[PDB]
């Protein structure tokens, strides 16, 4: 066991440090830009469709075929086809940052389905009872439906973070960082064991940790 | 309280619970409790939508109070809407507030001072006897805690009229005598002519002064039950009343 | 110009269609077993939840937890780790065929997750009258069963398979997954702007087939 | 002849399910009456409905019907025994997806019978509740006093000695409700005993049936005779019970 352990310590210490500080800013600065642009475009994608806070069918109809295409599309082909846009706006085609600009917009449309389903499953009356009262609409949707919703809304983002985890580690081969980008340095080219076992269960680790946390966060607020 | 005339058909794809109405006009006085009694599908629960106008109506006009509320601007509709207070078959009541917030609702849109919120509430619980579950959340009440709230709610901004989509229907008869007792004394202390949709006889018997009879979306007569004996001289009307 | 482009793509036309056929050949054969395995997967959870043919709690529990960790997992890092076993099986690991073998194994613990909500759909008060006629658990997982839930299963059916298409474009830098490869070449190394247009175009398109083709044999099922 | 000998039920403190318990109650229903099991909101009457049939399994006791000790049989022997205990529900638990002569021949299909009898007894059993004439259609296109009605045909369908009804006609508006119960009067024609019917209400409970039990929180408190449409309950808790006539 000594020969795992020794070769894990000494000169992956110097590139595991890397590969963790890598993998956390691509995926923590992606998350926050689209739990914040996300939440505006789903809550547009529900008023509407209500008939109550707004309405417009056509509206609706072209942001909900969108969303859906956005959502369906494979996002390593859109990344590799977004290079000179990303380019442009980051200024380098390489980097965490550079992936990060492209998972935002990968999770921006991800997470603009999530609050509308949330939004979606508030009981109607709730809605009736609020307008029964002459609550305007900027004040429905404020004091009913994200007050109501509360508790959905944080294993959302759960299910965001773990999605944004599994495209960050395919940018990495393409572009640049993560455990993605080691991972084909041991595994593609020069298979090796002891190292490839560290990354698994790292990966499971992290996972549980992240999925710990919003399950008990959820059920405090419920 | 009068309807001149109207009417709703609604549109095929809406698919909704309700059913159509036909040119229909009535007349709730001052002071009284009037019940819309009919089978499912008589529309009772449309006609009740169309008062405080939520359902809009194909033609004729709507006069709540003086004014007609069916030419109204949205912005002055939120004052009549708040005029009017409503109860709901569904409790229909926010989950995440305590028993004094929902009370407190209403009161806080109409940008009442915080200090004078206080004071009602405590007054609203009061009235329907629930002080003591001031602090308690709505998943810990029984179904008929949960309409005692519920008129509480609706009598918060000092209304002139209350409608009452049958908030009984789900209540067994132990807990529903206890409950239209409360609508008996709001009643006889602040004059509030609420309305009230039922399809069981039994309830007019125990609580109206007039009543409406529906059948397919159209009033067949206007009985009185305040001699506490239902009397028809139609044909269908006598066939509702057994 | 115009016609620069489209004379440049009759250029390629031997190695789009091989593109093309080659990406059928890994989405077209990991579904038949993903749909095949992950059923018999979705049942076993389903029986041991109720009160049919058994009420494990602890085979729940072990499976519940498998199958949750199995798609949390990231899908790039399990295909490196299992190229030793995926060339043992194929003896080969560079091929449409071997990275199918890749796509199958995510499939069945996909597909299970989406036939046990479906299952969990049915109210319940219908199986409880098949209990009462004396019908044995096998004929309730059969007849009472699969008659309600069908109409279900050909959207769980048609979200599988745009799935698995995603997972094809990150084998594709590895395996030469057809579109894939194409995506990695012309793209990267290089940028043809002429033949990237045509790869999205083909994308979509594929896409809203597969979508149209399962909202209807979805809606005329039920 | 249902006769029950210290049956119990208690749930755990989780109390995920709405029955209630249900404490040592003895009860003989005889073979030549129907009975009805008065109570409120929580009482213990579903609950002891379903151990007749032990879709509930009591703590203790042995529930006997129609002379096999049912506790005993502990098989492939239960499920057997279960054929000749009919049952109709509340909501109507119909299988959606298919037309209504399949819901009716599938517990005939269970069974084993060849489909030409098959075919006979779901054109006899349909046209007894007089629904033949739609025979076609599928579940979303009937009303709520149609699918009751498929529930009584599929109930009678295995010709069973005991029908147990769970609060049949409570959702139904009284021009229904009337037409559901002279379908049950019309079945007690033929040999069909103990029609077992529990309601949270009297007006069902007044028109048809033979004798009557009352309960407060899981403990059977008296048992009625229904005569010329009355009571006149002797308990003192029972008297606030018949209030509701």
């Amino acid at each position: 066991t000594f020969q795992q352990a020794v070769s894990t310590i000494v000169g992956m210490k110097d590139e595991i440090f890397r590969a963790l500080g890598e993998t956390f800013v691509m995926v923590g600065l992606s998350t926050t830009f689209a739990v914040i642009f996300g939440t505006l475009l789903g809550v547009l994608l529900f008023v509407t469709s209500s008939r109550q806070l707004h309405y417009n069918k056509l509206v609706n109809f072209l942001l909900d075929n969108l969303v859906n295409l956005m959502r369906a599309f494979p996002f390593v082909i859109l990344m590799i086809a977004m290079i000179p846009a990303t380019r442009a706006i980051v200024g380098s085609t390489i980097g965490p940052v550079a992936a990060s600009l492209v998972l935002s917009v990968s999770g921006l449309f991800y997470f603009a389905r999530l609050v509308e389903q949330n939004l979606r499953e508030v009981p109607k009356g709730v809605i009736e009872a609020a307008a029964a009262m002459g609550a305007p609409p900027i004040a429905i949707v404020c004091k009913v439906l994200l007050n109501e919703a509360r508790a959905g809304m944080v294993s959302s983002i759960t299910v965001l973070a773990i999605g944004l985890l599994s495209y960050s580690a395919a940018a990495g081969m393409i572009g640049g960082g993560g455990l993605g980008d080691l991972a084909i340095r041991y595994g593609y080219y020069r298979y090796q064991t002891e190292v490839i076992i560290f990354i698994v269960a790292l990966l499971v680790l992290l996972v549980i940790l992240i999925q710990s946390t919003g399950n008990a966060l959820a059920r405090k607020l419920d | 309280i009068i309807l001149d005339k109207v009417s709703k058909h609604y549109q095929t794809r809406d698919k909704t619970r309700f059913a159509a109405v036909e040119p229909t006009s009535l007349e709730i006085r001052d002071g009284e409790i009037f019940g819309l009694m009919g089978y499912s599908g008589a529309g009772k629960s449309t006609l009740l939508r169309l008062i405080n106008l939520l359902e809009r109506p194909d033609s004729g006009k709507v006069n709540v109070c003086g004014q007609e509320l069916t030419a109204l601007d949205a912005a002055a509709l939120r004052q009549a809407r708040q005029n009017i207070g409503m109860v709901f078959q569904q409790f229909n009541l926010l989950s995440n507030r305590t028993v004094a917030d929902n009370v407190a609702f209403p009161l806080e849109i109409a940008g009442w001072p915080s200090e004078k919120i206080k004071a009602r509430v405590k007054e609203c619980l009061e009235i329907v006897g629930l002080t003591e579950r001031a602090g308690h959340y709505p998943a810990q009440l029984s179904g008929g805690q949960k309409q005692r709230v519920g008129i509480a709610r609706a009598l918060a901004p000092k209304p002139q009229v209350i409608l009452a989509d049958e908030p009984t229907s789900a209540l067994d008869p132990a807990t529903t005598r206890s409950v239209l007792e409360c609508l008996e004394d709001i009643n006889k202390r602040f004059n509030v002519t609420i309305v009230i949709v039922t399809h069981e006889m039994s309830v007019i018997r125990r609580l109206c002064d007039r009543a409406a009879l529906l059948d397919k979306g159209k009033v067949v007569e206007i009985v009185e039950v305040r001699g506490n004996q239902i009397h028809a001289q139609s044909d269908i009307g006598r066939e509702l009343i057994r």
